[PDB]
């Protein structure tokens, strides 16, 4: 078992876009908000209809409003991947003690100095002889699979890539992005806002995935998420030293 | 030396040899 | 389950700001519809307005749309009335509503309701 | 419900629909997605849960709302699409793969259909691709949309819709502009016929100052109905939000059926061992050593084959599709 | 959306059959409320959605209407509903009322 | 007629050399030539997100990704 | 090509590679909303036209 903590979260982006407002012959200015990866811009005269032909009055010096920004998918309450960091990882071992005729079940810290005790004995376990941990420093959960990928920090939001949304949960209300969405002066008569936008970065990652830790992990050792720890793991010897009543 | 690697506008002059 | 009381000055005189309270009991106010409704003696019921709970979303009727302003308090489970320079076509039975619904027009509860006379 | 603005019409073009999809998720393993149109399914008309007849939005000028049943709405991608579930905004239909989804009415001889682009790939759970499920195998963990009715997966905003205006609410006549109102709905104008004007009116009435039909606009201020934050509108000048409903068919744990290969059998020599493999359908082969160094590898295998293996004192641990965890070790038998 | 309440009035004995109607100046389709006022106490809702019953309220209760006309059938009369009627369209904002019916025993 | 338009690059700088860090839902024509004696035309379509390391000279290079305005870009003498 | 006569119908057909083309230098399914207005030939949908 490490000790690990979490940055932030990542899934699939919803693209939301509001809806545009018109003041068809008069003044609008770009505002800012908090929302993520809020693109605005003020446009020039397009002359815009929707159903009936006739949507703007004073058609010349005909600036419109136009609002972007992303937020998480109805569908990432369960498909998304959580990033973590570990630390220095500690090891426990379950032992069966039999001395005589009396068996006992105990599991024990291995640190060299912390005892476990089953009602009469005294066992103390640890150090490791070659210390070894098959997690990188920056690790990343998906549905009970565990990569070592070395995501962006904080902040550093890199589109097209891994990590482009973050938020420190998935309820959490400030969440950061910058996804490089850009946006276009309208040409069609009727009313619609154009966007490019730079593919799903989380879906990039999930096509170049390669295979699970659970898979490439050495020393015949698999590995069990929600915490994360690796189990029966074959590696060094233990030195153990038994107080026998 | 220029702190910039590639400008957008063209070169409007030519360097001339060994100067 | 939800429970409403009404609590303003029952005297009140003209072309001052009406300021009444609606408590509420049994239930968060930030998933509810929150609205206020008025009934003169000698007519009929009439509408002020609504708030939403989280959003904070008002919608009021035109005609006093000049004069209606609605604030909330979540800290208090608390939300307001400010009625501004009242006349003595003003005075009315005031109710505060919610409603199982988040969100309708007809309203499940109802506050007991207080009087409100407006006269010199 | 409102109308936007469809990608692909009936013939060719671009056209206005009110069944104009907005977007598509397929994150369900099973092949289902859920689509979001403007179009509410399961209401009559006054808003009642009905879940024989939706309400769609008309084609005319009073704007008004009209209503069909399911026996003539039609899901498709390549073939048609199997119906499942339905909750105002939202459908839901089991789907062959395409390259994108398609959504009809067909009222009569009235057929309309819009189409988005969405690339609907056909997915698999475990290691092993299936067409259909089979009847035996392993029970492994699955995510669904589930087929319950009263589910949640999240919230939508919707606001109080903006100005839409018309031309049939207008008239040119000897140098002049009418505007002509339906019986009851008071229909307010805002426009500059020189000055700065504002006003409601419910009769037939002229302006003044103003000599051409396209300078004006004139739009009922109706507020029946909750419109969704849409790219085809025109919102109103408080965007604010004022309600929020359901987002059904929420993405639950279920447990599924992935099938089991050919179990292999292994020939033995030394320092080394041979599978003799046999697929029928492409399956994930994962191989680590036991040691320091991993050297792990990974293959997706048809037909048959043979993959010759080396194994250390240390030992090697393969993984043959969706099956158990085998793990082998190596003798010192020198010849 | 402007309203006409009737009847203004209408005195019955306890047993008897009133009809009460709810007209509209636009169609309104069938999102329609009715209220029961007792003085000296918060009215209470008896029919929602113009001809569904909310939990509670008596069966002898029964509205219909659609589109303008609407109409509330009050069966088998008793002491306890005497009371104002009101009925409440939800669709125009604000929502408005009628002038009130009165019923009052014999 | 309608045709689309794709994402306009990401132009990353360096010593007589320019990277396009291009993204790309659709496979997309991209062309290059220089302004010099010799065009040295290169033609490649694109899927996904690739970046391309494209060499520049003193007297320029015009790159056309998509259907876009081609774009003239010069090396400078940053050595 | 099939007419459907009732019960009694008859098709005709004959092998050509209908192949699906574009126009521009970005291959797409459906004509978007936005992008460059570009010269393009298509056959006219009205009937009164000869070539
Ligand atoms: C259209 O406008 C007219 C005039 O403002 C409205 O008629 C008024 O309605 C109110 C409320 O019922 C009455 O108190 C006024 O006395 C009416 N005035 C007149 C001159 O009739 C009418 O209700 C409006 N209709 C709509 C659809 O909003
Ligand atoms: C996934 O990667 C493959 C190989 O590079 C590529 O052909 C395919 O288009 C990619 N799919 C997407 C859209 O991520
Ligand atoms: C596997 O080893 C055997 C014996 O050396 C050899 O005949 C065969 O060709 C090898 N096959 C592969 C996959 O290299
Ligand atoms: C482009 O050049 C940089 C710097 O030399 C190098 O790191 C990168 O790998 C190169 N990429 C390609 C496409 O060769």
């Amino acid at each position: 078992t490490p000790s690990t903590n979490k940055e932030y979260v990542t899934c699939r982006f919803h693209t939301v876009i509001p809806s545009p407002q018109v003041k068809c012959c008069g003044s609008l200015e770009c505002k800012a908000s908090s929302k993520a990866d809020y693109t605005c811009r003020v446009f020039g005269g397009v002359y815009p209809f929707m159903w009936g032909g006739a949507q703007c009055f004073c058609d010349s010096e005909n600036t419109q409003l136009s609002e972007a920004y992303v937020e998480f998918a109805p569908d990432c309450t369960i498909d998304h991947a959580v990033a973590l960091k570990v630390h220095t990882a500690a090891l426990k071992v379950g032992l069966r003690i039999v001395y005589g005729n009396t068996t006992a079940h105990l599991d024990t810290f291995v640190n060299g100095v912390t005892p476990g005790s089953s009602r009469d004995l005294k066992v103390i376990a640890g150090p490791i002889s070659a210390a070894f941990s098959p997690f990188d420093h920056k690790v990343v959960i998906r549905k009970g699979l565990v990569y070592n990928y070395d995501f962006p920090e904080y902040g550093a939001m890199k589109p097209g890539a891994f990590g482009d949304i973050q938020a420190s949960s998935l309820d959490a209300t400030d969440i950061v992005a910058r996804t490089d969405i850009r946006l276009l002066k309208p040409s069609v008569k009727n009313i619609h806002v154009p966007y490019t936008q730079a593919v799903s970065g989380y879906e990039m990652w999930k096509n170049n995935s390669g295979r699970p830790l659970q898979e490439t992990a050495p020393f015949g050792c698999k590995i069990e998420v929600e915490p994360l720890r690796a189990s029966n793991c074959a590696y060094g010897h233990i030195p153990i030293s038994i107080d026998i009543p | 030396p220029p702190a910039d690697h590639i400008i957008g506008e063209p070169h409007k002059v030519d360097q001339e040899f060994q100067a | 389950q939800v429970q409403l009381q009404e609590s303003g000055p029952g005297l009140v005189k003209p072309s001052e700001t009406l300021s009444l309270t609606c408590a509420v009991s049994g239930d968060s106010i930030s998933n509810n519809y929150w609205t206020w409704i008025r009934h003169f003696p000698g007519k009929g019921l009439e509408w002020i307005g609504r708030i939403y709970g989280d959003a904070g979303s008002t919608d009021y009727n035109p005609s006093l749309k000049s004069r209606v302003t609605i604030s909330m308090d979540l800290s208090k489970n608390q939300f307001s009335l400010d009625l501004t320079s009242v006349t003595v076509a003003d005075t009315a039975l005031y109710y505060c509503a919610s409603r199982t619904t988040v969100a309708d027009n007809w309203f499940d509860v109802w506050g007991p309701g207080v009087l409100v006379t407006v006269s010199s | 419900p409102y109308l936007g603005f469809c990608p692909y019409c009936r013939h060719s073009a671009p056209c206005f629909s009110p069944i104009k999809i907005e977007n598509v998720w397929d994150e369900s393993d099973d092949g289902s997605i859920r689509i979001q149109v403007s179009a509410q399914f399961g209401y009559n008309q006054a808003g009642t849960a009905d879940v024989t007849k939706f309400r769609y939005m008309s084609f005319d000028h009073d704007h008004d709302i009209k209503e069909d049943s399911m026996d003539k709405i039609a899901i498709s991608t390549s073939g048609p699409c199997r119906r499942l579930g339905h909750k105002g905004y939202f459908l839901l239909a089991q789907c062959p793969p395409g390259d994108s989804v398609t959504v009809s009415i067909t009222s009569g001889a009235s057929e309309n259909s819009c189409t988005v682009e969405k690339k609907i790939r056909r997915k698999f759970v475990g290691r092993e691709e299936y067409l259909f499920p089979p009847v035996h195998g392993k029970l492994v963990k699955c995510h669904v949309y589930d087929h319950l009715k009263e589910t949640s997966a999240g919230y939508i905003t919707m606001h109080r819709p903006g100005p839409h205006a018309y031309k049939s609410y207008l008239e040119e006549a000897s140098g002049e502009v009418y505007i002509k109102p339906p019986s009851g709905k008071n229909v307010t104008y805002e426009c500059k016929c020189g000055d700065y004007s504002t006003g409601i009116v419910s009769t037939r009435t002229k302006m003044n100052g103003c000599t051409k039909a396209k300078q004006c606009i004139a739009y009922k201020s109706d507020q029946t109905k909750w419109v969704f934050n849409s790219p085809d509108l025109i919102r109103h000048t408080d965007h604010s939000v004022q309600g929020k409903l359901h987002i059904p068919f929420r993405l639950t744990p279920t447990v599924c059926p992935v099938p089991l290969a050919h179990t292999p059998t292994v020939t033995k020599w030394f320092k080394g061992i041979t599978l003799h493999l046999t697929a029928t359908r492409p399956t994930l082969l994962t191989t680590r050593k036991l040691g320091l160094r991993a050297d792990a590898t990974a293959e997706w295998i048809t037909g048959t084959t043979s993959r010759n293996f080396s194994v250390g004192r240390e030992g090697l641990e393969y993984v043959w599709g969706n099956h158990e965890p085998v793990r082998v070790w190596a003798q010192e038998s020198a010849p | 959306i402007q309203m006409t309440q009737s009847p203004s009035s209408l005195s019955a004995s306890v047993g008897d059959t009133v009809t009460i109607t709810c007209r509209a100046t636009q169609s309104i389709s069938s999102l329609l409320a009715w209220y029961q006022y007792k003085p000296g106490k918060a009215p209470k809702l008896l029919i929602y959605q113009a001809s569904s019953l909310h939990i509670g309220v008596p069966s002898r209760f029964s509205g219909s209407g659609s589109g303008t006309d609407f109409t509330l059938t009050i069966s088998s009369l008793q002491s306890e509903d005497f009371a104002t009627y009101y009925c409440q369209q939800h669709d125009s904002r604000p929502w408005t009322f009628g002038q009130g019916t009165k019923v009052d025993i014999k």
